[PDB]
């Protein structure tokens, strides 16, 4: 079906009417996900089949048809763009300066933007429209408010 | 069987909605990809 470069909604008729369970990116010929959303399942793209080439839970990343291809990094500095995609709303760019992830393994990007699960995928740029990362999977704060990770595999 | 719509580009819009803070957080990732916060 369609391969063409950009963001897209994924989407299930499992339940009632169609229902959005995350966002993904194509590039390269490779659609770009994140694993909480398909859970490795395959997907639809017009008549085409799009089957799992690479995933890992703990990463909570998932590529089709081909090896991870993403390999932009936040600065550390710079402000970025969640091209957030909403359940039933139009794609829209939303900036922000990230916050920060302190693990033993070592420090992430984070993004503090409060989004539906179903926004799960959906892109973070710099400032030359280079993905660095996923928006979905990170952790809920004091406040009762959602941070997402910067979550970026690694390409061969 | 879950589906791909397109939904836009993937590009640096100019004057767009400029939001959120920049917190600082202490976070452990178990082997389920789950993070949580270290206090
Ligand atoms: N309150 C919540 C709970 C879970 C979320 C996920 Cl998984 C992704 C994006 C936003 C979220 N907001």
């Amino acid at each position: 079906g369609e391969t063409t470069d950009g963001v897209y909604r994924v989407m299930t008729r499992r339940l009632l009417g169609s229902t959005q369970v995350g966002v993904g990116v194509m590039q390269e010929g490779v659609f770009h996900t994140m694993w909480h959303v398909t859970k490795g399942a395959a997907l639809r793209s017009g008549e085409g089949r799009l089957d799992p080439y690479w995933g890992d839970v703990k990463q909570d990343l998932v590529s089709y048809c081909g090896p991870w291809k993403l390999d932009a990094a936040w600065d550390g500095l710079s402000e970025v763009q969640l091209l957030a995609v909403p359940p039933g709303e139009r794609a829209k760019n939303i900036q922000t300066l990230p916050g920060i992830f302190k693990t033993k393994d070592g420090d992430i990007g984070a993004v503090a933007l409060d989004y539906p699960a179903g926004t799960s995928g959906s892109p973070i740029l710099d400032k030359c429209g280079r993905v660095i990362g996923l928006y979905g999977n990170g952790v809920v704060i004091k406040n009762g408010s959602y941070v997402s990770a910067i979550t970026q595999g690694k390409r061969e | 069987d879950m589906y791909i719509e397109r939904a836009g580009d993937i590009t640096w819009e100019k004057d767009a909605e400029v939001t959120g803070n920049s917190p600082r957080l202490d976070v452990a990732l178990d082997e389920s990809g789950d993070f949580s916060l270290v206090e």
